[PDB]
RNA sequence: ACUUCCAAUCAGUGAAAUUAACCUUCCCGUGAAGAGGCGGGAAUAAAAAAAUAAGACGAGAAGACCCUAUGGAGCUUUAAUU
RNA sequence: AACAAACUCCUAGCCCAAUACCGGACUAAUCUAUUGAAACAUAGAAGCAAUAAUGUUAAUAUGAGUAACAAGAAGCCUUUCUCCUCGCACACGCUUACAUCAGUAACUAAUAAUAUACUGAUAAUUAACAACCAAUAAACCAAAACAACACUAAAACGUUUAUUAAUUACAUUGUUAACCCAACACAGGAGUGCACCAAGGAAAGAUUAAAAGAAGUAAAAGGAACUCGGCAAACACAAACCCCGCCU
RNA sequence: ACCAAAGCUAGCUCAACAUACUAAACAAAUACAAAAAUACACCAAAAUAAAAUAAAACAUUCACCUAACAUUAAAGUAUAGGAGAUAGAAAUUUUUAUCCUGACGCUAUAGAGAUAGUACCGUAAGGGAAAGAUGAAAGAAUAAAAUAAAAGUAAAAAAAAGCAAAGAUUACCCCUUCUACCUUUUGCAUAAUGGUUUAACCAGAAAAAAUCUAACAAAGAGAACUUUAGCUAGAUACCCCGAAACCAGACGAGCUACCCAUGAGCAGUUUAAAAGAACCAACUCAUCUAUGUGGCAAAAUAGUGAGAAGACUUGUAGGUAGAGGUGAAAAGCCUAACGAGCCUGGUGAUAGCUGGUUGUCCGAGAAAGAAUUUUAGUUCAACCUUAAAAAUACCCCAAAAACCCUAAAUUCCA
């Protein structure tokens, strides 16, 4: 199967 | 995305989307597409003379002011009618059935000026 | 090809898809609202 | 592990107040009183715990059952679900069996 | 076995334990041999009558059936002729 | 944060009995929250350590580093200070101490870097702090010769003593 | 062979995977059966800078191959209830 | 012989190891009831103790001052030179990021200079273009493609007649921008009408010219001998034989 | 010496009483594309809860599970149950008015998510924060006092050799000795897992039978019961994180799959041609190679390619929604993860599977026989621990234990 992780992004206040 | 907190106005849409800002209509659409505008629903400003008015914008530093006493329909009444229903009464020639002589208005459809529809703007 | 930009802006789509008169035509769109009122939402729909 | 550098205010703490002088002084109300009233009737709070003792399941299935029908939608949500878990731990897990 | 009911907070019993068990008040547990009814054609008359004979438990089924049982069944009973209340009770038993 | 070096210019001293030899003048001055990085700028304090200020100076005009104009601005206002505040003449007769470099209250940003993934960049501050003492600089530590090596040793030799033999 | 981008130095800004602590050699042998850390020997002033990738069973992803789970799900039926 | 233990003596004692499970005595830090009053005692309670969960949050280090990032030149200071050419407007979209003045120690530009991208104050987009801008019955088969006349796939686009359409200047709304969607001041994605410059901009922060890497140019004699394959490249850019799918 | 550290408040939580319960604002505009004064209508709709789980599987069953009758007992009784797991009444009994209500609850990683459902993240349903600290006076900032105590640095880079320490020593190294720590295993320095470090949070919970202590005792208990020394009371006990999944209802066709309306593009050359013809632009795709691989880019750049008057590309708007849609079937696409979307709720789903499980000292201390969809696990037996009663316990000479031959030696015994 094609797996794969999306990136998550730093809350934009920080 | 598009915002949410922002106000939608006409200057946030397309070119079909032409919102008023709140001015009240003066007229209608005519015949080949022009705008007939109507004399009687542009309001007219009636404004009084004040050549000889002998008053200005600000009092008397020393002018007394008075008691707050709001005015009651209780104090209206006693004020515009009360006199007149009891001389009539002392004179004996009062009647109940018939007020409209003394101000009281049973129907206000018929009047300009009506109260509870309140047909006038200010 | 390349995504990411699946979001288009349109004034129309926008108003006509998660607009108030569009909640306020279906039962479960009033519902929505309803959710959103209770949680304290600064803004119900678009 | 960083500790306050300055000495916090010494609390003046009487054991003469009213409430100290007069703690549980009606305790024996029955004893000394011809019995009428058990000292179950001096204990104030929640109406499903006055005279009352159980552990953590018993104690919401009380609650559940006398003020249940005025609690708020969430908090008997909460409840239920609290002794849904409950039952479910008491019940089927643990070592001693 | 249920150790907290969800209405009462109780503990439950199990209802075979009673069913197909007797529990004597000094603490033994009587029970039939298991197959007693099953081809008796084909066993011996002393197997039969060994298969009919009533039998105690040990301590470790003593133990066990009295968790899964309340107080209830492990009360004292003074029943009209009772065909074990001579039995209720243990007597010259030296530990 | 802290700020000590601010207060340790405000202690007053009793005054010196005759026959007691003069104190030489101590002057702390600092520069807080400068862009410019914390080693980087350790360097040209490292640089500057032990000569005197005229010395310390003429290598700042000519060092390339942008922290070298700093401290060449703070050198400059602790001289001034110097002869102004305390009663310092001869304002060539002071010498570098101690010069340091701090760090101080960072900025932290987004460094976007590819495949929707990102770092956390920081915006670098410091604090540079510089003592100066009146008096010409003291001489530069020589090294070892064969003779002080030599007498050492041989110190170290007859030092010995017989080790779990009582 | 020569140009440009790279590269190295100078000046400014300045991340990422990774990281038990390291004061982080070589050979033979031993050992959870392929040792920088054990044993027997050799080697051994200390620090930079630039390169090459043999090893750290290198980093990355709680192997996707194999097996187990009285764990799932898709599909097909001449599987069992319907 | 000697040297050689958790063995055994010697001198004192508090007088004999340990994993899973089991038992006991003390005890750190909180709250309460009574003591105490330079921080404790006896009791009763628990949100009652962290060198370890690819533990949560925050801050810090290593990698590392490393990878990476940028502004054509001179000049009288915004005037001339050297180069490359996606420009103007409308629609959709963002909503003041636009303009004037002033400031930039720091915050935005992945660095400065300063400024369309930061800060403050003050101003601004003016309708003729665009949006909202008649119904009810009837006459009406005969395409657009320079449309003369035709083909098949049979084709959006209209006047007139009759009945009613408040009738009377000036209504309302969109008019900035270097801009939208992609976390970013992103080498990507973006409809239409005009021309290929009369409009837009700058590949190089400054040096040196190590290795390795990317792109290009040229190369003696040979011309596929390389390789799975003539992949890539080339002063070539031609002709054939099969397998499988009829073909677009 | 920087970085930093410490306040005590904002406020929260749990109950009692309670008027009797969608607060205040509602001048105008607000369900036209909400906040847009103003035209001949149409309006309304109901149809069971399901499943995750337990029965060590799973089909009948599976308490609570947004429907009132509360409390003391009857009673976990009668009954209902693949009669298994479990579920479970009733008849009949008890309940004296009001104040005496605050806290052996928290103090900014705690207590509500909350300074706030706000920034921010998503098209939407939806998710969702962190951030405060001087002082009587800052109309006392040429401002004054307490800590200068974490990790990280500087003051102050290093000198053969070695889990970094210990024995030591006049003396830092030099000498001698020790294969980091948890977890899992028959066994780990292992090159098997985990961790850069610091600070703050993070994991054993129940009283049936039993043991101890105490009250009273043939009776005990403040009502309903138990009693052939028993009854009453108290103290001793049973964790945390993690799936793929399943069901229900919302939100999604601004990307993409296919349709429906409404528009728009294709310049030049060869051809009686606008021929699903040919060359080749704009334009649409993406054959091959090289860079790029935390990149310009969560799919790009350069070169090179295929189509380019059509079964063509494309703008705007509408429709089809998950037990489905759509599909020139690739089990493709349906808002960057589709053998079937995402969000919320069930939900603290469930894991015989992995990981973790926090003070000191002392005593004793275990390597497996039988069942079992069972051998990755449980329940018994044999061992073992903690208390209590007793009396024989191991070592064990004779004598004794099979018949064709048979060793080491066994069993039972003074
Ligand atoms: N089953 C069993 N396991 C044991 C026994 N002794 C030690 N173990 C196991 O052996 C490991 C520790 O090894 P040890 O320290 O005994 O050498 C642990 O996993 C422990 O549970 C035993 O007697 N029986
Ligand atoms: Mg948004
Ligand atoms: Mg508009
Ligand atoms: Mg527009
Ligand atoms: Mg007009
Ligand atoms: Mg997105
Ligand atoms: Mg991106
Ligand atoms: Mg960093
Ligand atoms: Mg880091
Ligand atoms: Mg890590
Ligand atoms: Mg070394
Ligand atoms: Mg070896
Ligand atoms: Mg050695
Ligand atoms: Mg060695
Ligand atoms: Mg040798
Ligand atoms: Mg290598
Ligand atoms: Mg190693
Ligand atoms: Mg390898
Ligand atoms: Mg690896
Ligand atoms: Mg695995
Ligand atoms: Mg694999
Ligand atoms: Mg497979
Ligand atoms: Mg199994
Ligand atoms: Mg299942
Ligand atoms: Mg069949
Ligand atoms: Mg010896
Ligand atoms: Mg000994
Ligand atoms: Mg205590
Ligand atoms: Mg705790
Ligand atoms: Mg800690
Ligand atoms: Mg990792
Ligand atoms: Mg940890
Ligand atoms: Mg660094
Ligand atoms: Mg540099
Ligand atoms: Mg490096
Ligand atoms: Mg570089
Ligand atoms: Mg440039
Ligand atoms: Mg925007
Ligand atoms: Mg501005
Ligand atoms: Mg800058
Ligand atoms: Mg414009
Ligand atoms: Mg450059
Ligand atoms: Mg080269
Ligand atoms: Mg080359
Ligand atoms: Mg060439
Ligand atoms: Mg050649
Ligand atoms: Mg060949
Ligand atoms: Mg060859
Ligand atoms: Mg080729
Ligand atoms: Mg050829
Ligand atoms: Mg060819
Ligand atoms: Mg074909
Ligand atoms: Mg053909
Ligand atoms: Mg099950
Ligand atoms: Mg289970
Ligand atoms: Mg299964
Ligand atoms: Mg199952
Ligand atoms: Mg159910
Ligand atoms: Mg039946
Ligand atoms: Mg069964
Ligand atoms: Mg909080
Ligand atoms: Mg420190
Ligand atoms: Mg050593
Ligand atoms: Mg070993
Ligand atoms: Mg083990
Ligand atoms: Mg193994
Ligand atoms: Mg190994
Ligand atoms: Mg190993
Ligand atoms: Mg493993
Ligand atoms: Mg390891
Ligand atoms: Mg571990
Ligand atoms: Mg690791
Ligand atoms: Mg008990
Ligand atoms: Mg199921
Ligand atoms: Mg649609
Ligand atoms: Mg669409
Ligand atoms: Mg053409
Ligand atoms: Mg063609
Ligand atoms: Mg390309
Ligand atoms: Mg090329
Ligand atoms: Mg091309
Ligand atoms: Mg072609
Ligand atoms: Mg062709
Ligand atoms: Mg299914
Ligand atoms: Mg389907
Ligand atoms: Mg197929
Ligand atoms: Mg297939
Ligand atoms: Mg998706
Ligand atoms: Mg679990
Ligand atoms: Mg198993
Ligand atoms: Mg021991
Ligand atoms: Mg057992
Ligand atoms: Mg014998
Ligand atoms: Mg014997």
């Amino acid at each position: 199967k094609k797996r794969f992780t999306p990136p998550t992004y730093q809350p934009k206040y920080k | 995305g598009a915002d949410r907190m922002s106000k939608w106005t006409s200057k946030r849409g397309p070119r079909t989307f032409c919102k008023g800002r709140g001015a009240k209509g003066t007229g209608f659409h005519g015949r080949d597409g022009k705008f007939v505008q109507i004399k009687e629903m542009i309001p007219e400003l009636v404004v009084p003379e004040l050549a000889g008015f002998k008053l200005k914008p600000y009092v008397n530093y020393r002018a007394p002011e008075g008691t707050d006493t709001p005015l009651t329909a209780k104090q209206l009444f006693l004020e515009t009618a009360a006199p007149a229903i009891e001389k009539d009464f002392k004179a004996g020639t009062f009647d109940p059935e018939h007020l409209e002589k003394y101000g009281f208005e049973p129907t206000q459809e018929g009047k300009l000026f009506q109260l509870y529809p309140k047909n006038f703007p200010r | 090809k390349a995504r990411g930009n699946e979001y288009q802006p349109s004034n129309i789509k926008r108003k006509h898809k998660h607009g108030w008169v569009r909640r306020l035509r279906t039962p479960t769109g009033v519902q929505v609202i309803l959710r959103r009122m209770h949680k304290g939402r600064k803004s119900l729909s678009h | 592990f960083h500790v306050r550098v300055t000495l916090p205010p010494r609390k003046v703490v009487d054991r003469w107040n009213e409430k100290r002088a007069m703690f549980g002084v009606y305790d024996n109300i029955g004893i000394l009183g011809n019995f009428e009233k058990h000292p179950k009737e001096l204990i104030k709070g929640p109406i499903w715990l006055r005279g009352w003792k159980g552990n953590e399941l018993q104690r919401c299935i009380r609650k559940k059952r006398m003020v249940g029908n005025r609690m708020f939608i969430d908090d008997l949500h909460n409840l239920n679900k609290r002794i849904s878990y409950l039952y479910k731990h008491f019940n089927r897990h643990g070592k001693y069996r | 076995v249920t150790y907290f009911s969800s209405r009462k907070g109780k503990r439950k019993t199990v209802k075979a334990v009673i069913y197909r068990f007797l529990r004597l008040h000094s603490g033994l547990w009587l029970r039939r041999k298991a197959g007693y009814k099953k081809k008796l054609w084909k066993k011996t008359a002393a197997r039969k009558r060994r298969l009919r004979e009533f039998v105690f438990c040990n301590k470790t089924q003593s133990k066990l059936l009295d968790k899964m049982t309340t107080s209830f069944w492990k009360r004292r009973n003074w029943y009209a002729d009772d065909p074990y209340q001579k039995y209720q009770d243990r007597t010259n038993l030296k530990v | 944060i802290s700020r000590k070096w601010e207060k340790k210019n405000k202690i007053v001293y009793p005054p010196q009995l005759p026959g007691e030899p003069r104190r030489p003048a101590e002057i702390y001055h600092c520069r807080r929250q400068i862009k410019y990085s914390k080693d980087k700028m350790w360097y040209l304090a490292k640089l500057i350590r032990g000569m005197s200020i005229d010395q310390a100076l003429a290598q700042l005009e000519f060092s390339d580093k942008k922290g070298a104009q700093i401290i060449k601005e703070v050198l400059l206002e602790a001289q001034d200070m110097a002869v102004r505040d305390h009663n310092v003449e001869f304002r060539s007769n002071l010498y570098v101490a101690e010069s340091t470099s701090g760090r101080g209250q960072y900025l932290k940003r987004i460094r976007y870097h590819g495949r929707g993934r990102f770092g956390i960049m920081e915006k670098v501050f410091c604090h540079y702090f510089v003592k100066l003492v009146e008096g010409p600089p003291p001489p530069r530590e020589a090294p070892k010769t064969a003779v002080a090596h030599a007498r050492e040793y041989i110190q170290e030799l007859r030092n010995r003593t017989i080790t779990h033999a009582l």
